[PDB]
């Protein structure tokens, strides 16, 4: 239909703002669906080496990682698919993601075990609280909220306690624990 | 399941020494950390260094112990352990009765560290039980729990000096 553009504009959009953060691989792949739809099917002798300008195809964090060649090699995968459908494989690859549609807030976690703080993206859900690492987008952890028992925020941190689900809290520093937390305190008022 | 009741144990009673320093830092981080009477600054800064120093000393002989002796392990991990309770208590009191929150926080950050460390140690050395026919990964898991803790036991040393000079504590 229609709703496909508008779909896709936002996906797309906030991939390249980093609302929606994703590794770089997939930033490329997503940039080779975009390229199949700004520029049609790929031609190796137009769409060569500095024709991408690359600020409008990846997000910000990721330019200066030299990434042309395999934008490319996802624009030629496409081959002479449509845009229509270049759009909607897009907002499949998308929706594929467990970083989807999740709130994120960059924090810092102790190492365990060490004297470290390392950074961290902690995305709230619906479903689940998910701990994935600032560079690789990768998920390393998930809790369901039905095991978050209490939790409290802190003008500098945020702590959860998951009760007999696990040995521990989890707590980390931020500037932003009481918006975690109404996130949070919504989404378990809204499971009754 | 020799010695390995004693890990399972001793296991058991750090993660417990953790959330109270967790529910300490909690407390700490928003200012509700009321300041612990019935005993004096000095004693506390002085249970926490002996402490520090028993569970130091213990390191190698348990690591030692995991890669040998099953019986000794469940010895060593044990005594390991009971200096924890103490620490952690301590560690509570003695940042309860720190001024500047910096170092109330880093007394419990560090503490907690070197319990989580204490956690891992345990873990790898259970694993290795007595039998020394455990993999290389065992026996390098092992080696880096011991020198994460030996790092561990050298931060909060340095901070237990430093707070130690902020109190006045000789």
């Amino acid at each position: 239909p229609v709703q496909l553009n508008l779909l896709y504009v936002q996906a797309r959009d906030d991939i390249l703002n980093g609302s929606h953060p994703v590794s770089f691989d997939k930033a490329c792949e997503f940039a080779g669906f975009q390229c199949q739809i700004q520029f049609g099917p790929h031609n190796e002798q137009k769409h060569k080496a500095g024709f991408l300008d690359l600020k409008d195809f990846l997000p910000k964090e990721y330019v200066k990682q030299k990434g042309e060649r395999k934008i490319f090699q996802a624009h030629k995968n496409c081959g002479q698919m449509s845009e229509i459908e270049a759009k909607v494989r897009y907002v499949k690859l998308a929706r594929s993601l467990k970083t989807y549609g999740v709130s994120f807030f960059l924090v810092k976690e102790k190492m365990k075990g060490k004297n470290k703080l390392v950074p961290r993206l902690l995305g709230i859900t619906k479903e689940c609280v998910m701990r994935v690492d600032e560079k690789t987008k990768e998920v390393i952890q998930e809790w369901s909220l039905t095991n978050i028992k209490r939790w409290a925020a802190s003008p500098k941190s945020f702590t959860l306690d998951f009760g007999d689900y696990q040995d521990g809290y989890y707590s980390v520093q931020t500037t932003e624990g009481e918006q975690i937390a109404q996130l949070i305190a919504g989404y378990i008022d809204i499971i009754l | 399941a020799p010695g390995q009741l004693e890990c399972e144990t001793a296991i058991a009673a750090l993660n417990s020494c953790l959330r109270d320093l967790d529910q300490a830092s909690l407390a700490a981080v928003s200012q509700q950390l009321a300041p612990r009477e019935g005993i004096s600054q000095e004693a506390l800064h002085t249970q926490m260094l002996t402490a520090v120093q028993e569970i130091s000393h213990l390191i190698e002989p348990l690591a030692s112990a995991a890669r040998a002796e099953a019986s000794q392990l469940g010895h060593k991990v044990s005594q390991m352990a009971q200096y924890f309770e103490p620490l952690t208590l301590a560690a509570v009191g003695a940042a309860s009765k720190t001024l500047s929150h910096p170092q109330q926080m880093a007394l419990l950050d560090q503490t907690k560290t070197l319990a989580e460390s204490a956690l891992q140690l345990l873990y790898t050395a259970k694993e290795a039980g007595g039998n020394p026919k455990q993999a290389a990964h065992t026996q390098e898991a092992l080696e880096e729990a011991v020198q994460m803790m030996t790092e561990a036991v050298e931060d909060l040393t340095t901070t237990l000096n430093e707070a130690a000079s902020a109190a006045g504590v000789v």
